[PDB]
């Protein structure tokens, strides 16, 4: 899913 | 010959992305679980990697034309290159009398031995070391040194990459830059660049070697329990 | 009156299981991520929490009856009352002249002031301490205490639970266990048993609302990805 | 998926 990846992307 | 403008301030770019996202004091180790000398080291290295990785993800939304690309581009780079950027920046810490990394204090000083009881074999660490050893010696600059984790992690040629069109013509602007920088700022670094490409195929090796042994861990729920949240994310399969 | 055998044998069995898994000197917090007094006691509760789950199932494998559940089974009863075994467990080091659970050092001295930094709020904080309290003056054998857990953890009325028939079965047994011993061990325990059945009671509301306000955490991945592989097993909704 | 609490229940 990568959702704290793209969190972490802003 | 000199360097250009929009050239320059790519390499001030980079070099103040990496002060704002590296810490010489070190001082957020004592927000690890603490290291402890069946695999011992995980819980402190799980939290020293998850926390590099923070940190890269910094530095890349930082790098000049990366927070352009797509969000699925940006996370192939760096699910595919975090490993290999996070080796780079611990070369900071390394030292060549101890072969050892030292991060502050007599706690946070690793060994080959603490790797190891973090689930890895000599079969990573001995070309690890070696490699650290061997880019210690090339006495980079701390502009090159950036420059080559910049240049690693805008490799186009990384499983998932789609746009591998912008990000070849991103990656040779941060070549060019590179190598007008130490053929201009470098006395005696005529064989530099080419030992420095050297290290980035170095490092693919290391990368390949390193997800095998994670992967092994990573199947077994007693060690990936372990682990967090955001280092199962970027070291995982469920791309 | 007196007890039986195979009744006796049931109490020696979870006074031990207990002992087994709750560690009076608390040696293992050191080995949490430490506190800090957004959110800044999320890591060192996350680590507490996670390692009473750890506690919890051991202690849940030792209940007569409960190995021999399917594994559906077995998880199901965890995840749904895994949160209100914690917060019968804690009570044994929550303290009434400070309002608080101590651990050990001053460290490891929990307020409700800290778990608010955890991310929960009063809605859940108020009632939970007014529930350590109330429990706490039940002055409970540590027969009694151990016996309401397992009571607890053998409820068939839980989502997900299949074989409602077999387990409602072990949980009847236990309530005789707890009665017989609260009538013939428990001296001015006359109305002892209706107050722990009511602390039942009170739990499920507390399990409730803990629900609700970590689902609102586990929503946010800033906050989530400082969580544990197991906290977000058990308590995430993904059966 | 529930992999860790399988291994932990043995
Ligand atoms: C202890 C040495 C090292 C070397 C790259 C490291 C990582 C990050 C560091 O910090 C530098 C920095 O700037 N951080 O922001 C420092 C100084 C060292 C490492 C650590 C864990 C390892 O094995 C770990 C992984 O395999 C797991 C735990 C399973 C994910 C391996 C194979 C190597
Ligand atoms: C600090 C108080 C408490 C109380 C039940 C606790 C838990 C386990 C304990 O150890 C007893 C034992 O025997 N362990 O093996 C002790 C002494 C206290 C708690 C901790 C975290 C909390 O909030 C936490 C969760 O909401 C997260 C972090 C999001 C999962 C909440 C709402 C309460």
């Amino acid at each position: 899913k990568h959702k704290i990846l793209h969190r972490l992307l802003q | 010959h000199m360097l250009s403008d929009e050239q320059m301030q790519i390499i001030n770019s980079l070099v103040e992305a990496h002060h704002k996202t590296y810490d010489d004091s070190y001082s957020d180790f004592v927000r690890f679980r603490p290291p402890v000398r069946r695999l011992s080291m995980l819980p402190h290295l799980a939290d020293l990697v998850s926390y590099s990785i923070q940190k890269v993800i910094g530095f890349a939304k930082m790098i000049p034309g990366f927070r352009d690309l797509t969000a699925e581009d940006q996370i192939a780079l760096l699910k595919s290159s975090a490993i290999e950027i996070i080796m780079l920046r611990s070369n900071q810490s390394f030292s060549l009398e101890d072969m050892s990394w030292s991060c502050g204090g007599p706690d946070f000083k690793y060994c080959i031995n603490d790797v190891t009881k973090a689930g890895h074999t000599l079969e990573l660490l001995e070309p690890l070391v070696k490699f650290q050893v061997g880019l210690k010696k090339l006495k980079l600059h701390e502009e090159e040194h950036v420059l080559l984790m910049a240049i690693c992690l805008l490799s186009p040629d990384r499983p998932g990459v789609q746009d591998h069109v912008r990000i070849e013509a991103l990656q040779d602007r941060l070549c060019d830059v590179l190598q007008a920088y130490i053929r201009i700022q470098h006395p005696g670094g005529r064989l530099l660049y080419a030992k420095m490409i050297q290290k980035l195929a170095d490092l693919r090796s290391l990368n390949e070697e390193h997800s095998k042994q994670y992967r092994s861990l990573s199947f077994q729920p007693e060690h990936s329990m372990q682990l967090t949240p955001l280092v199962l994310e970027v070291f995982g399969s469920e791309v």
